[PDB]
């Protein structure tokens, strides 16, 4: 008659006898307790997201706009002969939204020097991309689609087609700070979404800067390659050993 | 927005009663929740599609106020 | 791992800025309540095993047909692994003691709490159950202010399990 | 991503050729047999959080290393990421199977993924081992005949296998 | 980013086991003259522009080719550059300070400064030294007895020492 | 303006969430160390005058040609404008002490202070020096907690006129 | 978005004069029972899941139409958005029973919800109803003597009544 | 009976595979810091009658109905039998400790305990009760560091109450 | 099975005793020795369909009939068989490698490996041969230390055969 009575204190007593082999610390995880360490973007999965509500006071309205720019800009600094105070009055009467205020910034000519001028077209996308809405892009659907709507009707339809989209609209919206967001799994991704957002993203201290050594070429259109055209390859290879057998 | 077309800016009244509110349920709410009735204003080279975007979340607008002219 | 110092910085950071007179107050503060917070894990950490016991056996005594055989209570298996899963939310009290705030809990047991221990089949109620107990004898083990602190980090674990 | 129809249609074009009458003669089977094809796809999807779960507990019977403390699976945040994983591959497995060609599998899920779980620390040899086990535990729901008329599905359960097993091998 | 607890409770974790005795001791002493870290912070950021302002003084009277035209510090927009890493670096020894581990520094503040300095032609060796300065200009700050209580503060002196070579270390 | 209570309501209804144990514990820090800082304001609000007559003069010591033709401070008017601009500072200064936090003071003074002082051509070190000669002088009126409370502010002042 | 503190320092900005005997004396008065005020506090956040249970089964209780078809509350999302807006406003009325001052509440959400709930339908003297349950619900786990030292709540007690009263009027 | 090494290998044999890279790497770990082991071994070894000695008189001190008359440890024959069990039992943990692995423990000292302890009456709580004073008489001498280089063990220590644990859970 | 851990501790037991000096020396004997053996199975491992190739190359050289129509070797089916026989001695050289001992070898292969090479008429030669083309292979792999042990297991089990 193992236990008749309603305490179980035998029971308990093995359950809590047995749990100790359960508990024992595994193979390793120093580094693998944050794989975050390995992404290196541990700063920006713990920066909390940055709003401005409607009765929003002086306090963090200036947290709001660093953040802002720390995020449109990259690292990148931004002297303030360069900030719009007009959009930043204009948004401090709730006039226009944040998401207003980020169409604006990036239609100045702060952005575009930085981000449009000294870069070809892949990585302006590519910069578009992880700055206006945290991911890197997912194929060359979106990169033509961007390109053809860039040389058809201008880059301030180019630059609506990131801020007034539906995926700004769900995760970020009026009143939300663009954050780097691809680091978490977002719903209907590739896998390769996130190692671009890790390519793009070098690290807290680093940026995305016009004016380095390299000339600010693409990081990710190597990335984003193969996978959208090269299926046709194994033809192509008979194809060009014609040509040159000719 | 260099031209004519360009400027003379609206002003949207937009309410996001439960026709909207419904649909937000079903999708989620990822954006901080607000207050369902605002004031918006939007250029008339962007009043077509920002006011099918707004008819396509389900929110419903009471009237249109001309800013200029 | 938000702590009261750990919350200051990223806060500070998010705007570019120096730590002010606010800032070193609420680390002031929290420096000075760190003394009954590492007394209480002290105190929880010697008595982990009558804790972990006590909360096995309430959760089997509230729960009944939990172990009788065809259930998840079931098995040697099963009760070890309650007897674990008690012990880590008891080290993860601890843990939100000594860090003086609930960045380990929310890192480890509250994050993707529902959806594990619903592809699981796990029932909150075994563990809301297990805390209440916890709870109880902690109210009885510890004197005033560390008593508060423990009661308030198990009871932020149960709202998060209810 | 592309079905059979549409690797019918692509490998015509890239010779410039109509499609012969060959091919409509496969492509018309498959639509013939798609109505099992959709019965195999609906039993993978009703019965995703069964396979689910009993892979997963296999997978934490099997190596236990996973779930304690320093284990990949431990924090209680990773184990619902390692479901979602599963969940995931599942989904983009039913998705190929619909289709009737992985590239589905191999484009939106398996690209980038490997090196994925390589930025991670993710042991991969895990989660191929947790892929074969949905194998597993899904080709059992996927041959149920309760329910549904009676017939031949052979073909379709190497199918599903060859799926899995892709997954598998791209992810290890 | 952890704090000395956290990296404690880190540990802790990994090793699958509760806090242990010694460990909630050093967690204690830390605790107990805590208000000397917040005494040390307060005047990190108190006294921070002389310091900035100190440190670049000595830094372009000692190197004087960074402010000459073709050098690399030598327009306004180079200049502000200039002012704002050293406010930033001085800022995050002050988090680390705070805080009590360098966590801060190698998840934030050095996360890709040398791929930043490579990319950008500056030469690392100069901005190691201003972080040297701002060690020689903070010290007096920090050691200021007058408007505190005194009392030894060795043990913070040397850890911000320490934080300021790591940050040097690690851009140099 | 916002003092501890108001951020941690900002944070916490920002985080859509009550408040937990890390935002009452920095709460609690401030509502029981809010006396001496109140102390502190006494003593302050004691010697308003005295300090505004010290500060002037300082300033105009350390600054000789301010007093002479050619420059803003010549003139009984502007002896007065600076006289009142110091009684300002020290007014928001014991603002600040009384709420415990920078807001009063950074939401009545720096917010728009640098354009301002580019606008009449007022130089801030004219009060950098007289809020130096205030933290010299309070080095002696207060003692212990309330003293370097008030010298906090004060170089919080000092520091965002720079 | 101001206390008790703030509130008394935007009066006598408006009168412009230093702060005096008696502000600094209920300022102070304020300040020692800042203890006092944080348990009531944490007692409202720790019970917040408790009371909205409590009260969703009493107004559920007494008042059954909404539980009908056709009621504002019928359909299950609509409920949840119910159990929702409650929650939202026990949560504002614990942020006013720490600061002190009903501003925060007001401005934020009593204006607005008025036309909010106008347009969706819903009958304003439930809400009320509910806002009164939660007020009973409250003090009932705020007078909770145990685990805590006795004392002189009555103003505290009082000040959550206000709070609900109000909450209740200007809802309705 | 088995080592940790033969049951990987059986595992693998299992499978069917070639020694995985992480079990290569775990079995290496394993015999790299072996000499701790070695060492804790040598101390269960060497002070056994020290263990079996203290662990009898606090049993037999605390549970007094045991050497009464008509108790179950009373006659010298029954006290002899109690001590050759403990001594027993402590000789498999060190063996199990030794091993790497419990199965020489649960194989040739556990697979018949219960039965036999309730066939012969004996009283099986007391019994575990006697496995946990071993327990802790024998990590009061593996944590000691006389004799041998300091060095960190914690990692033995939990193993080796493991294995007391085994013995005392799978006899009560 | 049988290794120099589990040859100690059964030697050690059968005596009813504990394990004293020599038992121990030898264990930490072979706890020194794992290191060549385990990278000695990480060579052997690596190379594995390099050397199952050739092995069965070796015996479709050395016995050039076997090959013909008619006998053992023709068919598809009984290469494969081959080349799955030699991966089962390459694996369970490995894994006495591992174990640093000849325990999964004696249990696995040589266990009533002269019956069942009876009674499917195979030849033990040519194991035996193809074992010396692994035992030459691993001449270049592996260098120095592991070599040796390696070779050991490598020649035990071609002693097995003959
Ligand atoms: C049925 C046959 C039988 C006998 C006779 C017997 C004797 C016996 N001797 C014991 C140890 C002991 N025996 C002694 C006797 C000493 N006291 C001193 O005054 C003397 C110099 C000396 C006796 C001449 C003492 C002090 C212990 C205590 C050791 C301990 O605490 O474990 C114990 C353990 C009891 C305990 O630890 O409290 C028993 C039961 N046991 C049996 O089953
Ligand atoms: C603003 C500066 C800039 C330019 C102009 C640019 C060109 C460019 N050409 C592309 C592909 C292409 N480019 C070409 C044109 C080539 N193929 C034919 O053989 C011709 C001989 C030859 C034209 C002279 C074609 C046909 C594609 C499509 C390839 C494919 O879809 O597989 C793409 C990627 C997808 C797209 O078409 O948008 C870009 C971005 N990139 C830049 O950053
Ligand atoms: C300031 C923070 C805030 C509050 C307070 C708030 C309340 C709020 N509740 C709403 C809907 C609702 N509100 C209720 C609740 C009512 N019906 C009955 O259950 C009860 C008698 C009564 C509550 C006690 C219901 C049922 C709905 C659903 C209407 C619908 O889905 O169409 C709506 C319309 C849009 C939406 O669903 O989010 C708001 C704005 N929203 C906010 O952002
Ligand atoms: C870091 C924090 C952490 C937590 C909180 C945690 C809970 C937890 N407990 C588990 C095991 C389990 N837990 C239970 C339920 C318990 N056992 C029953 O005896 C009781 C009635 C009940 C407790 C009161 C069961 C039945 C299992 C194994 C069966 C299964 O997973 O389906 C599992 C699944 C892992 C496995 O398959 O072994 C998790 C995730 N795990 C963690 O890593
Ligand atoms: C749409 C296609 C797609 C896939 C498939 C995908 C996989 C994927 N899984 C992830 C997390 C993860 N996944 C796992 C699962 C592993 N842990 C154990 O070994 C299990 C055996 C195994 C599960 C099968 C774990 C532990 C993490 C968290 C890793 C960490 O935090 O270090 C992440 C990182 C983002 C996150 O934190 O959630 C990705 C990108 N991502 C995608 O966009
Ligand atoms: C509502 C969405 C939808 C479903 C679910 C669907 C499946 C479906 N399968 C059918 C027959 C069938 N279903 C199956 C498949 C089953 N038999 C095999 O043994 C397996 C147990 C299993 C597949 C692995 C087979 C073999 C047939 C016979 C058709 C044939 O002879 O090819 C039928 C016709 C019989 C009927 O209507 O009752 C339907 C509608 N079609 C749809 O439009
Ligand atoms: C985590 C916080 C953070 C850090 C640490 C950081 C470092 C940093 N410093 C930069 C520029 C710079 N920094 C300096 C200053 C250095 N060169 C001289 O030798 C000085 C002696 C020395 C100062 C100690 C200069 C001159 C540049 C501009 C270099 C150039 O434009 O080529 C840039 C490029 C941004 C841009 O395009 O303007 C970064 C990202 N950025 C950050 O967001
Ligand atoms: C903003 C919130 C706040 C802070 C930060 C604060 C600082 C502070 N400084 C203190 C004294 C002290 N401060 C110091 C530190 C000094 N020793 C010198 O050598 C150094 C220049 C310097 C540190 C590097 C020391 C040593 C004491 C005496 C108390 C002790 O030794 O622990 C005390 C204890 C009360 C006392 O005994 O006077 C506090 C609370 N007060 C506050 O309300
Ligand atoms: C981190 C959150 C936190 C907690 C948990 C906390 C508990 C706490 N309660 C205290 C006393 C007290 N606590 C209370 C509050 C209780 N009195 C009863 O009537 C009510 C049921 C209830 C209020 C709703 C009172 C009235 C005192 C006496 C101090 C006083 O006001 O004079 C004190 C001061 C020292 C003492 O115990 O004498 C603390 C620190 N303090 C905190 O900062
Ligand atoms: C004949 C039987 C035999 C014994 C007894 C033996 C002991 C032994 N212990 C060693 C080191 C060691 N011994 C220990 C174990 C001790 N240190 C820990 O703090 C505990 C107090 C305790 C174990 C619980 C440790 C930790 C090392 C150093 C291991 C390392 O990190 O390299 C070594 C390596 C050389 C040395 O440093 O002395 C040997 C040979 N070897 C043998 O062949």
């Amino acid at each position: 008659p193992v236990a008749p009575p309603l305490e179980f204190t035998r029971e308990a007593e093995r359950a809590a006898w047995l749990a100790g082999a359960l508990t024992l610390p595994s193979s390793l995880g120093h580094t693998e307790t944050h794989g975050q360490e390995r992404i290196r973007a541990v700063g920006a999965l713990e920066a909390a997201q940055v709003t401005l509500r409607a009765p929003f006071t002086e306090e963090q309205f200036q947290g709001a706009l660093y953040a802002i720019y720390k995020q449109v800009f990259g690292n990148t600094y931004v002297m303030e002969s360069e900030r719009p105070t007009t959009a930043e009055s204009q948004l401090k009467d709730g006039r226009i939204t944040v998401r207003g205020f980020i169409r604006l910034l990036a239609k100045t000519e702060a952005y575009k020097s930085r981000f449009l001028y000294t870069t070809s077209q892949n990585r302006f996308i590519e910069l578009n991309h992880k700055l206006l809405l945290g991911r890197a892009p997912y194929d060359q659907a979106e990169i033509i689609r961007h390109l053809d709507l860039w040389n058809s009707q201008g880059y301030d339809a180019e630059i609506d087609s990131y801020i007034e989209s539906e995926e700004y609209q769900e995760f970020f919206g009026e009143e939300v700070v663009p954050f780097f967001r691809g680091f978490k799994y977002q719903v209907g991704q590739n896998p390769l979404g996130f190692n671009g957002l890790v390519r793009l993203y070098d690290g807290y201290a680093g940026s995305d800067t016009e004016r380095n050594q390299s000339g600010q070429v693409a990081r990710l259109t190597d990335r984003l390659s193969r996978p959208v055209r090269e299926q046709s390859s194994v033809d192509r290879i008979e194809r060009l050993l014609r040509s040159y057998t000719s | 927005a260099i031209t004519t077309q360009g400027k003379r800016i609206y002003k949207i009244t937009v309410s996001e009663a439960g026709a909207y509110a419904t649909n937000k349920h079903r999708t989620g709410y990822r954006a901080p929740i607000r207050q369902s009735n605002y004031t918006l204003t939007v250029p008339y080279d962007r009043f077509l599609p920002e006011m099918i975007r707004l008819h396509q979340s389900g929110a419903k607008i009471v009237n249109v106020t001309s800013v200029i002219s | 791992s938000r702590t009261v110092i750990t919350e200051v910085i990223a806060t500070a950071d998010s705007q570019g800025r120096f730590l002010n007179s606010t800032e070193l107050q609420a680390a002031f503060g929290r420096f000075e309540r760190a003394v009954p917070a590492i007394e209480a894990a002290r105190a929880l950490t010697k008595n982990q095993d009558a804790l972990v016991k006590g909360a096995v056996q309430a959760v089997f005594k509230k729960f009944p047909y939990v172990t009788q055989p065809g259930e998840k209570g079931y098995g040697d298996s099963n009760q070890a692994k309650c007897a674990r899963d008690i012990g880590y939310y008891l080290r993860f009290i601890t843990y939100s003691l000594v860090a003086s705030g609930t960045g380990p809990l929310d890192d480890y047991v509250i994050a993707g709490l529902r959806e594990v221990n619903r592809a699981f089949n796990l029932n909150p109620l075994w563990y809301i159950e297990a805390l209440n107990y916890i709870k109880g004898e902690t109210g009885k083990l510890l004197s005033g202010q560390s008593k508060t602190e423990a009661l308030l980090y198990i009871d932020h674990a149960i709202n998060a399990l209810s | 991503m592309n079905d059979v129809f549409t690797r019918a249609i692509a490998q015509a074009d890239l010779k410039g050729s109509f499609l012969l009458e060959s091919d409509l003669d496969k492509l018309a089977s498959f639509a013939k047999e798609g109505v099992k094809r959709l019965d195999a796809v609906a039993a993978l999807t009703n019965n995703a959080p069964a396979i689910i779960s009993d892979a997963a507990h296999k997978l934490f019977a099997e190596q236990q290393e996973l779930i304690q403390p320093g284990g990949n699976a431990y924090p209680h945040r990773r184990m619902a990421a390692c479901l979602r994983d599963m969940e995931i591959i599942l989904r983009y497995v039913s998705y190929a199977l619909l289709a009737g060609d992985a590239s589905v599998l191999d484009d939106r899920c398996l690209n980038g993924l490997r090196e994925t779980y390589n930025a991670l620390g993710t042991p991969t040899q895990s989660v191929a081992r947790a892929v074969q086990l949905m194998k597993d535990a899904a080709m059992v729901h996927l041959k149920s005949t309760a329910n549904v008329t009676v017939g031949d599905c052979s073909s379709l359960y190497s199918e599903a296998a060859t799926y899995f097993d892709k997954a598998a091998a791209s992810i290890a």
